[PDB]
């Protein structure tokens, strides 16, 4: 709910840091991601002012500029000190900036908007525009089986070449993520080099690798957070890998209406109770549905039977 | 079978003979002579009547 | 040495006289095999690095 | 038995495990002084062996 | 037979020709040829089964 | 080493909170004490376990 302000300007924002230039309150991680709109790219070029703590390697206070999407996107610079930086250009049509807080500082923030329209260079699906890859599913809900083949299903890449997809799990108000591997294999095993699949909490920053899978078994993980993401890396040579995940929104239990209790610290909504598919990690929810009747020899006069 | 030994042709340590009888005995074991040999001498009399 | 540059020290790798080639040790056997069950298995964890 | 069937027999608490003998088939492993506080308080469960 | 290995721990069975080019250790495990056929069932015992 | 030109001690006591260093023995004169004391108590360390 404090981040600053993010403000639509035609070309690029300037943005401020929470409460500028008064003192930046301590535990604070703001997401911010240039949108960086198609034909071009950012062009930063930080203000003068400017203060955020120094320290040793900045392993403090400081302001991550990596040029990428999230998290294991490459690092263009580690910003930290009174001395006011300049000179940031894009390597792609897309940036993201992180402002990270301790909890014993004091500092003043951070500002910069845009300076770019040139056309970039390389034409990454085939033509002239092509971008860097449209992989961003926002889905949402109780459920959703998260597969692996929606790359190909809706058509972002072409056969043959690495690919890098991002599927963006939001959940239902006030709730969790309980996501559940149903299919998983690779062709590598052993080798997070080659192909992997990881789970973010929260945002798909750095901060949440709450696993790194590229082996034979993937286990269930429980998000924390109502904001779960999940990527897979697979090279050139091994796109065949897949994996069918299934999140499942929950609430800590005190259970009430509109709640089932499966009873693994778990509320789930009752529109997943004999819904034809477990998404508690036993199935609580898929028990006591399709009990029929009894007929006996009644339905046994058939075709068969019933002409004897 | 509980336990699982075996025979061999036993040789002086650092024998000459022990590579070229190894190599004997696997062809006459595929050839089928050590069950044409095991079935003439532990054959026996032929026994059960009626089983 | 140079105060913007650090140590430039050559060091080479190359200069030093024929004496001793590497791998000194006991040889360690590459022993090949087969992935046949329930011979020969890759192990079912969740933890990558092996 | 319960290595291989990870997330089937292996339950989260003991609330749970009490909850799946009294519905479910199921043979739950646990100490045996909650075993003689849960026996003597739902007359429906018993204890076998030792 | 290239020397691109030491050992060869794996299912390589001892046979008349793999012992004339490379050599074996006395075996480890020793086994045949043997049948597989389904279990008897008995459901069907005719209809005279009285 | 207390910081030359500046008199905040900030970022050197930041330091010593993450270095976990409880035993300090400081070189200073007392009007340059009396200032670092109202810059360890703006901070957390003024507690029971430092001397
Ligand atoms: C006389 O000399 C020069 C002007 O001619 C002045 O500056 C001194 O010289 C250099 C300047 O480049 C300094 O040397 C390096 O300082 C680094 C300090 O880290 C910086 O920390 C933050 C940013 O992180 C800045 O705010 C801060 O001002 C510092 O710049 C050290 O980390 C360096 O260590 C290593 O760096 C490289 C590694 O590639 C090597 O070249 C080095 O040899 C060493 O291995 C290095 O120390 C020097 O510190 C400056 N002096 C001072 C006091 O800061 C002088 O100030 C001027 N006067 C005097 C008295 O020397
Ligand atoms: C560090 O020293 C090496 C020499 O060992 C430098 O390498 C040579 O530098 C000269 C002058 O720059 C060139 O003419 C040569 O062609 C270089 N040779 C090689 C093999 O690189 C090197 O430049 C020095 N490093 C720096 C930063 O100056
Ligand atoms: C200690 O110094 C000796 C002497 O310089 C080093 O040994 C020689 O290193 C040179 C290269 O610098 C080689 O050409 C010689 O063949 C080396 N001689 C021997 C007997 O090894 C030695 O490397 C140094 N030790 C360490 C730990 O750096
Ligand atoms: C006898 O015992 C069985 C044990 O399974 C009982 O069946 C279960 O009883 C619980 C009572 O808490 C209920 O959830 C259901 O009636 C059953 N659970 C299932 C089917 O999962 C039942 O009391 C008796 N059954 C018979 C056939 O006599
Ligand atoms: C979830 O619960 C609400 C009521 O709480 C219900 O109306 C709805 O159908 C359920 N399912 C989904 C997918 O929202
Ligand atoms: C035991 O059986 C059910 C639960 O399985 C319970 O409702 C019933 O009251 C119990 N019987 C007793 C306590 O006699």
């Amino acid at each position: 709910t404090q981040c600053g302000i993010w403000v639509r300007t035609s070309n690029g924002g300037h943005f401020a840091s929470p409460n500028y230039p008064d003192s930046y309150p301590p535990n604070k991680e703001c997401i911010y991601i240039l949108e960086a709109a198609p034909r071009q790219r950012i062009e930063l070029t930080f203000d003068e002012r400017y203060y955020i703590e120094p320290s040793f390697e900045c392993r403090f206070d400081h302001l991550e500029v990596r040029d990428g999407p999230f998290g294991f996107s490459p690092l263009i610079d580690r910003y930290c000190g009174m001395k006011s930086p300049a000179l940031i250009r894009s390597t792609g049509r897309f940036m993201w900036i992180k402002f990270s807080s301790d909890e014993e500082l004091e500092g003043l923030g951070f500002r910069a908007k845009y300076s770019f329209i040139p056309d970039p260079d390389f034409t990454y699906l085939g033509g002239i525009l092509n971008p860097i890859p449209d992989c961003q599913f926002e889905l949402s809900g109780a459920d959703g089986i998260v597969r692996s083949s929606q790359v190909e299903q809706e058509e972002k890449t072409k056969p043959g070449q690495a690919v890098d997809c991002i599927w963006t799990i939001k959940a239902t108000p006030k709730a969790k993520i309980y996501l559940r591997f149903l299919d998983y294999q690779m062709e590598h095993s052993n080798e997070c080099k080659r192909n992997f699949v990881a789970v973010y909490d929260g945002s798909s920053a750095i901060e949440n690798l709450k696993a790194k899978f590229c082996s034979t078994v993937a286990n269930d993980v429980m998000l924390k957070t109502g904001v779960g993401v999940i990527r897979m890396w697979a090279d050139e040579g091994s796109r065949l890998s897949r994996f069918r995940m299934l999140f499942t929104s929950f609430v800590e239990p005190p259970c009430t209406s509109s709640t089932f209790f499966c009873h693994s610290n778990m509320c789930i909504n009752n529109s997943l109770v004999c819904n034809g598919v477990q998404n508690c990690a036993y199935p609580w929810d898929e028990n006591h549905c399709k009990e029929k009747k009894k007929a006996g020899l009644f339905e046994q006069i058939t075709k068969t039977h019933g002409t004897i | 079978l509980i336990d699982s030994k075996g025979y061999g042709v036993g040789t002086p340590m650092g024998s000459p003979y022990r590579d070229k009888i190894t190599i004997a005995i696997l062809q006459l074991q595929e050839e089928g002579k050590l069950h044409m040999m095991k079935e003439k001498w532990w054959r026996g009399n032929g026994c059960p009547e009626e089983e | 040495w140079d105060p913007a540059s650090g140590l430039n020290m050559t060091e080479s790798q190359k200069g030093k006289p024929a004496n001793i080639t590497d791998s000194l040790s006991n040889r360690s056997l590459i022993v090949t095999t087969i992935l046949e069950e329930p011979y020969v298995l890759f192990k079912k964890s969740d933890k990558p690095l092996y | 038995f319960m290595s291989s069937r990870r997330q089937s027999v292996l339950v989260k608490s003991n609330e749970e495990g009490i909850q799946r003998v009294l519905t479910s088939d199921y043979a739950f492993l646990m100490e045996s002084t909650t075993i003689e506080f849960v026996t003597q308080r739902n007359c429906n469960l018993t204890q076998i062996g030792g | 037979i290239d020397h691109k290995a030491d050992l060869a721990v794996a299912p390589l069975a001892i046979t008349y020709v793999r012992e004339k080019v490379i050599d074996f250790s006395k075996p480890f495990m020793t086994l045949g040829i043997s049948i597989l056929y389904r279990k008897p069932n008995g459901t069907n015992p005719g209809v005279f089964s009285f | 080493q207390l910081p030359a030109d500046t008199k905040d001690a900030k970022p050197l006591l930041k330091e010593m909170k993450r270095g976990k260093e409880f035993h300090v023995i400081f070189d200073c004169s007392h009007e340059m004490a009396a200032g670092i004391l109202k810059q360890a108590l703006a901070m957390g360390m003024m507690t029971e376990y430092y001397h």
